[PDB]
Formats: C-alpha cells, sequence, structure tokens
DNA sequence: CCCTGTCTGGCGTCCTCTCACCTATGA
DNA sequence: TCATATTATTACGCCAGACAGGG
C-alpha cells in the first residue's frame, strides 16, 4: 500500500480483476537507505 | 529471496566496483535552460538519460536500440528510476580518513593505533608530523613530531628518515600494522599484568584488533580514497512555485567537495612548493 | 640579504592583495624590508598565492598579515614561516603579466598531421594532411571518407590547426 | 559548396558515378548543382611498332580522360558524411572539395 | 596508583491543520 | 552572466563516559 511500485500496481491489476493477492517485494525506501550508507565508506549489501 | 543484511567496509576497489563514471565538474546544472552538466556532478554518460529510453540530447525516439552511445550525447539508454540506484565515485586528490571512524567515542582509529585523539586531529589536520619507520634513529612509530622537532631532525637524520602527515601518514601507519602480530603481544601483556585499567584497556584493543583479522575488513580502508556520491535521484533537484530551484544540501556539499579537489590536483600539477598545499588538503579534509 | 617567501590570498583578488601589500609597504615605510611582489591575474598560475621577497621581523610580518584580503604564511610552522626558493618563483616572474593569451599569428596553422574542417561540409571533422598547396592556399587532408583516407582541397581559414 | 571532379578513362563508368553520387547527394541533402561534363583530355601517342627498322610503320594510340564537375550547393551534416558509405564503380578517381 | 572534578556527547511524545519565506557578487 | 567559495553570541538538565590531577 506504500512504497513498492511494482507491488502496488500489481495490486491494482489485482484488485480491479477480482484477484485479491499481493506480490511482495521490497521498500523502495530501504533501498534508498542502501544508497545513503553506501554513499558513505561504509559497504552494506544483501548477502545470499 | 535473502538471509542477513552484511556490513563491512569498503574497499577502493569496492567503491570503483559501485560506481559508474568518475564525478569530476562542480558544476550542477545549466540553470538558464533546462538541461544538465556534461560532464559534472549530474552527468549523462556516469548515470543515465533523464528521460526514459531516450538521449536527452537527440538520437533514439522510438524501443528499438536501448544502449548505443553516440559522441554527440555521451548519454546511456534506460529508465527514469535507473539514476536513483547509480553512484558516481570522487577521486580525492588527497587522502582524507573518515569521521565516523576518527571520532566515535571511542574513535576506531583511536584505540587501533595505541595515539590519543587530540594527537590523532592535531596530524590529520596539518598541524603536526607523524613519524613511519624512520630508521636507525632515536624515535618512536608512534611518536609525533612538530616544527621545532622535525625542522631539528630533518637537519639531523637527513638520510633514512620518514616523517609525513594527514590522512597519508596515518594510512601508512594503519596500512603497516601487523594485526596478528599485535594480537599475541596484546594477549601476552593481558597475561603478564595485574593492573586492573591495564586489563580492561587492553582487552578493549585486542577485542578490535582480533575481529578486524576474523573479517575481511583492512586497516587502509578507514581512510577515504575514493569517496563515493549518491544518487541524483535521492538528491532531488526540483524547483518550486516560481522560476528557482530549491536545491538539496547534499548537492552543496558534493559541490564544494569537487571544486576543494578540482583546485587541489591544479595546485599539485603546476609543480609549487611542497607545503603550500597543506592548507589545500586540510581544506579538502574539512570539506 | 632578502629570501622568499610564500603568502596565500583569496584566490581571485590576487592582483588587488599585491596592490594593497606595496601600498602597505609604502605606507608604513618599512622600504629596506621588502624587495618585490609577484601577483599574477589573468584575464593565472598560480593564481592563489603571492610570491614575496622579504626579510623576516615579526613587524614585517604582523604588516604581511595586516594587509587585507591575505591569511598566511605557508610553512613548517607559524612561529618562524619557511622560505622555499629563488626558482620557485623565477619561473612566475617571466610570465607574471607578459602579453599572454588570446593571440595565436603564425603559430595557429601549423600543418603536420593535427587539423579540423568546420568552414565546410565536414561538419565537426578532423583529418591527416600530407601534402599541402599554401602557394596556391590548398590543402590535401586526409580525413575519413568512403573506408579509407581520401583528401580534400580544404581553405586554410576553413580548416584549424 | 562541396565541388567534386569525376575523373576516368571509361566514359560510360564516369556515367554510372555520377549518377550514384548525384543520388548520395539528393536523398540527404538538396538542391544539387548538377553533372557538368568538362572538357575530355585525349592524350595521344605514336610509337614505332617494328621491332627494329620501318618507321613508317606505326600504331597512334591514346588515352581519353573524361572529366564530370559535380557541385552540391548545401552542405548539411547527413549528406558530406554519407559519401563515405555509397561505393562507386572501380577505375573512377573522385575529388571532393569544399569552398 | 585509586578516587576525583571536569569536560564532552547524547538523549529528551506521538498524529494532524493553517499561514509566510527562501545567497550575493558584477565587470 | 557565470564562475568565487565562507564571518561579528551566551539563558537546559540529567547522565553516562572518558581524562588529567593528586595523597
Ligand atoms: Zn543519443
Amino acid at each position: 500500500k506504500s512504497d513498492d511500485v511494482n507491488g502496488r500496481t500489481k495490486m491494482y491489476k489485482n484488485i480491479v480483476d477480482g484477484n485479491h493477492q499481493m506480490e511482495p517485494g521490497m521498500p523502495e525506501s530501504f533501498n534508498v537507505l542502501l544508497k545513503e550508507i553506501r554513499s558513505l565508506g561504509i559497504n552494506i549489501e544483501l548477502e545470499d | 529471496e535473502f538471509d542477513a543484511i552484511k556490513i563491512a567496509l569498503a574497499s577502493p576497489d569496492m567503491i570503483r566496483s559501485w560506481s559508474f563514471g568518475e564525478v569530476k565538474k562542480p558544476e550542477t546544472i545549466n540553470y538558464r535552460t533546462f538541461k544538465p552538466e556534461r560532464d559534472g556532478l549530474f552527468c549523462a554518460r556516469i548515470f543515465g538519460p533523464v528521460k526514459d529510453y531516450e538521449c536527452l540530447c537527440g538520437k533514439y525516439k522510438r524501443l528499438k536500440h536501448r544502449g548505443v552511445i553516440c559522441e554527440k550525447c555521451g548519454v546511456e539508454v534506460t529508465q527514469t528510476k535507473v539514476r536513483r540506484e547509480r553512484m558516481g565515485h570522487i577521486e580525492l586528490a588527497s587522502p582524507t580518513a573518515h569521521i565516523w571512524f576518527l571520532k566515535s567515542l571511542p574513535s576506531r582509529i583511536g584505540l587501533l593505533l595505541d595515539m590519543p585523539l587530540r594527537d590523532i586531529e592535531r596530524v590529520l589536520y596539518f598541524e603536526s608530523y607523524v613519524v613511519i619507520e624512520g630508521g636507525m634513529t632515536n624515535l618512536e612509530r608512534q611518536q609525533i613530531l612538530t616544527e621545532e622537532q622535525y625542522l631539528d631532525a630533518l637537519e639531523e637524520f637527513g638520510d633514512e628518515f620518514d616523517a609525513k602527515m594527514g590522512a597519508e601518514a596515518i594510512q601508512a601507519l594503519l596500512k603497516s600494522m601487523d594485526l596478528e602480530q599485535e594480537c599475541e603481544q596484546l594477549r601476552e601483556e593481558l597475561n603478564e599484568t595485574n593492573s586492573e585499567t591495564k586489563r580492561k584497556k587492553l582487552t578493549k584493543r585486542i577485542k578490535l584488533l582480533e575481529a578486524f583479522v576474523q573479517s575481511g575488513n583492512k586497516p587502509e580502508w578507514m581512510i577515504l580514497t575514493v569517496l563515493p556520491v549518491l544518487p541524483p535521484d535521492l538528491r532531488p533537484l526540483v524547483p518550486l512555485d516560481g522560476g528557482r530551484f530549491a536545491t538539496s544540501d547534499l548537492n552543496d556539499l558534493y559541490r564544494r567537495v569537487i571544486n576543494r579537489n578540482n583546485r587541489l590536483k591544479r595546485l599539485l600539477d603546476l609543480a609549487a612548493p611542497d607545503i603550500i598545499v597543506r592548507n589545500e588538503k586540510r581544506m579538502l579534509q574539512e570539506a | 640579504k632578502k629570501r622568499w617567501y610564500v603568502v596565500q590570498a583569496f584566490s581571485g583578488f590576487e592582483g588587488r592583495v599585491a596592490t594593497s601589500l606595496r601600498e602597505h609597504i609604502k605606507l608604513h615605510n618599512m622600504e629596506d624590508l621588502f624587495g618585490e611582489v609577484m601577483v599574477p591575474t589573468e584575464e593565472k598560475f598560480f593564481p592563489g598565492y603571492v610570491l614575496v621577497q622579504m626579510v623576516m621581523n615579526d613587524a614585517s610580518w604582523h604588516l604581511v598579515r595586516s594587509v587585507p584580503r591575505v591569511m598566511g604564511f605557508i610553512g613548517g610552522t607559524s612561529d618562524r614561516p619557511a622560505p622555499i626558493s629563488d626558482k620557485e618563483v623565477d619561473a612566475i616572474m617571466n610570465r607574471l603579466q607578459q602579453v599572454g593569451d588570446k593571440p595565436r599569428p603564425k603559430t595557429l596553422f601549423e600543418p603536420g598531421e593535427m587539423v579540423r574542417v568546420n568552414d565546410g561540409p565536414f561538419a565537426d571533422f578532423n583529418g591527416v594532411v600530407e601534402e599541402v598547396d599554401y602557394e596556391k592556399s590548398r590543402l590535401k587532408v586526409s580525413v575519413s571518407i568512403f573506408g579509407r583516407a581520401t583528401p580534400v582541397e580544404l581553405d586554410f581559414s576553413q580548416v584549424e590547426k | 559548396r562541396i565541388r567534386i571532379r569525376l575523373k576516368a578513362f571509361d566514359h560510360r563508368l564516369i556515367d554510372q558515378a555520377t549518377a550514384e553520387i548525384v543520388e548520395t547527394a539528393k536523398r540527404t541533402g538538396a538542391q544539387v548543382r548538377g553533372p557538368i561534363p568538362l572538357p575530355t583530355r585525349k592524350e595521344r601517342f605514336t610509337v614505332l611498332i617494328s621491332p627494329h627498322v620501318n618507321k613508317d610503320a606505326r600504331d597512334q594510340y591514346e588515352i581519353r580522360t573524361h572529366l564530370r564537375l559535380v557541385d552540391i550547393v548545401e552542405p548539411t551534416e547527413k549528406t558530406v558524411d554519407a559519401l563515405m558509405r555509397l561505393d562507386l564503380a572501380a577505375g573512377v578517381d573522385v575529388q571532393i572539395s569544399l569552398g
């Protein structure tokens, strides 16, 4: 409902088709947190 | 999808692997039109095209060749959100130690190089000299040096003698700091003493010395050599209702670091005296 | 004997710093304690440092730092700041304010093999010129055309060194 | 303006070349001047045809070098550059000259 | 050398609504 | 218009945490 842009367009198609289901994905503001921590000398990642 | 989040230091090779192009010029945008700067902070080739699947300047106005980069445009050809994930890197002329590892209380470089914070800052702001593997002289490795202490030493130990200053000197010290060797020494020092205060002072130093060896974090990664810049989309430049651009604060910070770095490269490329440049590198360090 | 020293000014006001420095010398009449003053300013290297022939008394040091828009000397310490060399400033002397820039007479048409054509069809193009017909004002610049190296009779003014 | 001097020994070939050049010009740019025929050079040669001696015995050869002057009045960005790609018939020395 | 004043940093409530105001310089 | 680059106020209240001083 809030952040994930591909998640909410999938949600809007699924609501107007009666589906009622969410494809979760990742918050885009967490990627903003990764870019702000990564823009320092810090190397944050996502393992596996 | 993914388990744990791992945090570590950023190597200069790692920062060059994040990057997509060196941000040279500090010039933000044109400001009289709508176009940005080639190649400044808000570049085209280093990051991406403002418009989706369009060369900002002029070629590819349909959906067939997504990627071609002509010489007239010096532009990539992808999505509007592609610039939000892409980051640039500023080649800092003079080495600058991180402030998060120099003033964290306790400082990461304060309890690692066995040197007081006060003395660390003095040398870091071009106000004190530091020795580094002098040689056959009467001086320690951690012991610092002043103008008078260096002048006399300069005329004394003119040969095999090394006494730098700033982040460069600090970097060397960290770089030439056998972690493993210190472990045993510290461990042996803790088992050969009874001093309560010393015990706690030695156990806090050996804890951060063996933890650095357990991971892939290097001692020379504390000093920033390849400063990384945050994506433009994340430092947005939108105008408010009117005809001017309400600019963010990070654009002021990055534009000053790039202005000073260009000045320092020009002073270093003019073969001017070796001292000149202390104020210039100090202003870059503070920037 | 007067030795050289380096002064830092607000970069951009350097000629005005040099003029104000000469005027402070002729105000506080320590004329026997200053020799010269190199302060370049192009329409500029080094556009940020002023070279001063000087001696070191604390009075003359306070004089130079009381000159406006001057930060301070650059040396090992601030007690006894550091001289450098005479050759260092020597280079600047030659081009301190000598007639430089925006002037390319006969040194702007060097043939060799590096030129760009713009006053013609070759829009933003460059090529290598083997032979040249200066007598009849003609150039045989071989611009990469038709997958080869075909030359084209261009005009001296049409091309650009 | 781009003056173009086509030179060749075969006239038909030269003609073909000229047409091609015109075509190349006309699609990209506009107002091609035209294919103007200059005078042909008929460089003649006489030679004695006997190995040893017979002076009235002779062959008179010649090489007919034909000239075609094509001019282009407006050099655009697309047009001038195009020349590189469009390949013409062999044995035709072209000579483009802007201004 | 173990207490000790002294100095330096680091906290300090959530949610909402209305309005105005935004760098100087300059041949 | 298009690069040049940073100075003349004070008036919280704990509460940890680190530091030079001295019996
Ligand atoms: Zn393009």
